[PDB]
């Protein structure tokens, strides 16, 4: 099972459709069980408002609301039954609160003396409260790029804002951190004309 | 119908993983379904097997209406969340069951700090810890708003690594003391870690 | 080989509309965001709004939110900005972009010439 879009962008009070192209649907909010919520192509479950409906047949499926509301933002799986005795879950559609565009707000963090110490220089990156959530890191020391050696996390769209965080950890041997002198972090986002880049000297 | 889950959340690799479902409703199909870290669900099997797991995989108790998962010769990739479920309708609560050889350590917490418009960001990297979680707090609770703290990440050591951040005024940094309160129950660490700006 | 030429700008009164358009040479438009930016002379390039590939939805500014509205002919190879209740404010060169990067991190490469609008 294929759905479509991966990643659905609705304004509260669109009319959004979700497609499963190879019906059930379950929905299921961050860190919660999910939850059967359309069952049998077109069946609403317990407690499924209204604006729910189901549809499709054949190799394509569909999940309607008739107008987004905020609670509906969430993972939406469709899951099918063959009798080979065999039951399957599609990737699932992330359904998420459009708003303004907004660029990230970058900072950089240098490694303390105390990491130092010890024999590791972790270098950090922030990316703060941007939409939507398309964006690329870039770490590069002395101009020359990084790869595979950097790890990112971010967080679940603010309940206030709808934005999203990005934190970045490049992490190097204290030995390979001395070896070089501008280390800098550039971030590209729709909301940016031109690349933001974020750096320090080491020495400083 | 009420689904419950049970179990250690923590299995070494190799050896076994057991988890118990208490099941309002007979047993007279009753699925155990897991969604990995990358969300992804899979169903493993159901008693009343996913070719991709039959070789290593559910039993019954009708004594006390339960029914059990057993998962043997589990690796890192078996690390997720586990469901219990009558069919479809009716989900149980799941158990995080993290596969790990490492051992339990607290974090070391560096600080992240301001440094050269109006808005400056600081904050704290916990880091080399194990398990999950710990918990990140600021000036002990009375400092929330602008916070973010991120998920953790693996890292290649097998220890975890996550950094909570926090955007406040610049003309505050002379101002307000800041500190992260890091608690780790596991190791039973607990940090103040005051973050100065550079 | 790339080349995005803007037209449709020029003066207009203060609530008024405008229908800019961007047409696209040596390349097809239809894989990859196209996105409009505006700057005025002592100022820098602002993102105005941003029209992802069909099915993929629009994204703006919040200056220009509820007023503007940017959608996309694949046919024609071309990208449009409508504009709705036109303010003093929104008197710029507004220029348009190609992202490069078909995952939407914006890779803007490819830039137009830009067409001048004043609201007067
Ligand atoms: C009232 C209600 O919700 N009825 C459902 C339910 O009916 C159960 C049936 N009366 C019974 O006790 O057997 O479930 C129906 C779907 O039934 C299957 C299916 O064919 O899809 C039976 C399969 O054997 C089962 N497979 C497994 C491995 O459990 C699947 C599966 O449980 C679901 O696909 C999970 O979502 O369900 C039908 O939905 C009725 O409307």
């Amino acid at each position: 099972l294929t759905q479509t879009p991966a990643i659905m962008s609705a304004s509260p009070g669109e009319k959004v459709t979700l497609t499963c192209s190879a019906m059930h649907w379950f929905q299921q909010k961050s860190g919660t069980s999910p939850k059967r919520w359309i069952y049998d192509t077109s069946k609403l479950a317990s407690g499924v408002p209204a604006r729910f409906s189901g549809s499709g047949s054949g190799t394509s499926y569909s999940l309607t609301i008739s107008s987004m509301e905020a609670e509906d933002a969430a993972a939406y799986y469709c899951q099918q039954w063959s009798s080979p005795p065999m039951l399957t879950f599609g990737a699932g559609t992330k359904l998420e609160l459009k708003r303004t565009v907004a660029a990230p707000s970058v900072f950089i963090f240098p490694p303390s003396d105390e990491q130092l110490k010890s024999g590791t220089a972790s270098v950090v990156c922030l990316l703060n409260n941007f939409y939507p959530r398309e964006a690329k890191v870039q770490w590069k020391v002395d101009n020359a790029l990084q790869s595979g050696n950097s790890q990112e996390s971010v967080t679940e769209q603010d309940s206030k804002d709808s934005t999203y965080s990005l934190s970045s950890t490049l992490t190097l041997s204290k030995a390979d951190y001395e070896k070089h002198k501008v280390y800098a972090c550039e971030v590209t986002h729709q909301g940016l004309s031109s690349p933001v880049t974020k750096s320090f000297n080491r020495g400083e | 119908v009420q689904l419950q889950e049970s179990g250690p959340g923590l299995v070494k690799p190799s050896q076994s993983l057991s988890l118990t479902c208490s099941v309002g409703y007979s047993i007279t199909y009753w699925n155990w379904i897991r969604q990995f870290p990358g969300n992804k669900l899979e169903w493993m099997g159901s008693i009343n097997y996913n070719p991709s797991l039959k070789d290593r995989i559910i039993t019954r108790d009708t004594s006390k209406n339960q029914f059990f998962l057993k998962l043997n010769s589990v690796t890192t990739e078996d690390t997720a969340t586990y469901y219990c479920a009558r069919g479809g309708d009716y989900w149980g609560q799941g158990t995080s069951v993290t596969v790990s050889s490492a051992s339990t350590k607290g974090p070391s917490v560096f600080p992240l700090a301001p440094s050269s418009g109006g808005t400056a960001a600081l904050g704290c990297l916990v880091k080399d810890y194990f398990p999950e979680p710990v918990t990140v707090s600021w000036n002990s609770g009375a400092l929330t708003s602008g916070v973010h703290t991120f998920p953790a990440v693996l890292q290649s050591s097998g220890l975890y690594s996550l950094s909570s951040v926090v955007t406040v005024p610049s003309s505050s940094l002379g101002t307000q003391t800041y500190i992260c309160n890091v608690n780790h129950k596991p190791s039973n660490t607990k940090v103040d870690k005051r973050v100065e700006p550079k | 080989x790339v080349q995005l030429x803007x037209s449709g700008g020029g003066x207009v009164q203060x609530g008024x509309s405008l229908x800019l358009s961007c047409x696209a040479x040596x390349x097809x438009x239809x894989x990859x965001x196209x996105x409009w930016x505006r700057q005025x002379p002592g100022x820098x390039r602002e993102x105005v709004x941003x029209x992802x590939x069909x099915x993929x939805x629009x994204x703006x500014x919040d200056s220009x939110x509820g007023r503007f509205t940017x959608s996309x002919d694949x046919x024609x190879x071309x990208x449009x900005l409508q504009x709705x209740x036109l303010x003093x404010x929104d008197x710029a060169x507004y220029y348009c972009x190609x992202x490069x990067x078909x995952x939407x991190x914006x890779x803007x490469x490819x830039w137009g010439x830009g067409t001048x609008v004043t609201v007067s």
